[PDB]
């Protein structure tokens, strides 16, 4: 009756990390229940770092009456990184997307990832 | 169809605004690629009781498909987390945030909510 009376954050929905070691980065979405992020908007880009091609994971299938079928993912999201190469102050690009399932679409988002110094080999 | 009257950046909306000096105000943030958005524009701003219960509200829409600069200044500026989100001016220029509709709501219960400006 109250005409002055749901989603949380992106942040809090899409909990992201990550974790670097060497030549080893590990990219991390912890994916609040309700929620989940779109496989085909996801896009890792280095800068001044040279990255092993990333390979997205299986995800699973969401449907909806405009765009039939899009791979999905919930619960959590780990995506493993290859760095060859980093320079002093490489930085990482990491851009996603996402939705929750009582229909509200969270626009695109983009972190950077600060990469440790990697030589050649 | 609603007939929204497309309004693209933060001026734009206060200049339609100050224009609609005395009738109440509705805002509808909307994108292409937001399904959610998609349901309310086929199910509830089409539903007939819904449009009668706007027949006294000037109808503004920003489309922010292209997430551009604008885009999201606007969005920033408005606190909008995403789409689709529904913001209520009183027909005295002031906002009811605690009255904006986020994510996909019926028709029945909009229109409900609509009428409470009673």
């Amino acid at each position: 009756g109250l005409f002055d009376a749901q989603f949380v954050p992106a942040d809090q929905a899409f909990a992201f990390d990550f974790q670097q070691n060497q030549h080893d980065l590990n990219l991390t979405w912890q994916i609040k229940d309700g929620y989940y992020l779109y496989r085909k908007q996801i896009r890792i880009t280095p800068e001044h770092a040279k990255i092993a091609d990333v390979q997205l994971p299986q995800g699973v299938w969401h449907e909806d009456e405009f765009y039939g079928k899009s791979e999905i993912y919930r619960d959590r999201l780990t995506l493993p990184v290859t760095i060859n190469q980093a320079s002093a102050g490489a930085t990482l690009t990491v851009t996603y997307q996402g939705s929750a399932d009582a229909g509200f679409c969270y626009p695109p988002e983009t972190k950077t990832v600060p990469l440790s110094e990697v030589v050649a080999n | 169809h609603l007939n929204f009257t497309q309004i693209k950046t933060v001026d734009e909306l206060n200049q339609a605004l100050v224009e609609a000096k005395g009738k109440p105000v509705m805002l509808d943030l909307y994108a292409d690629w937001c399904v959610a958005s998609k349901e309310f524009e086929k199910y509830t701003f089409s539903d007939p009781q819904v449009q009668k219960a706007l027949a006294d509200t000037v109808l503004l829409q920003a489309n922010v498909t292209a997430n551009d600069a604008q885009d999201v200044a606007l969005l920033k500026h408005l606190n909008v987390l995403g789409l689709p989100t529904i913001l209520f001016f009183d027909g005295q220029g002031q906002e009811h945030p605690q009255a904006r509709v986020t994510g996909f709501m019926d028709a029945e219960t909009f229109s409900a909510h609509l009428r409470d400006r009673q």
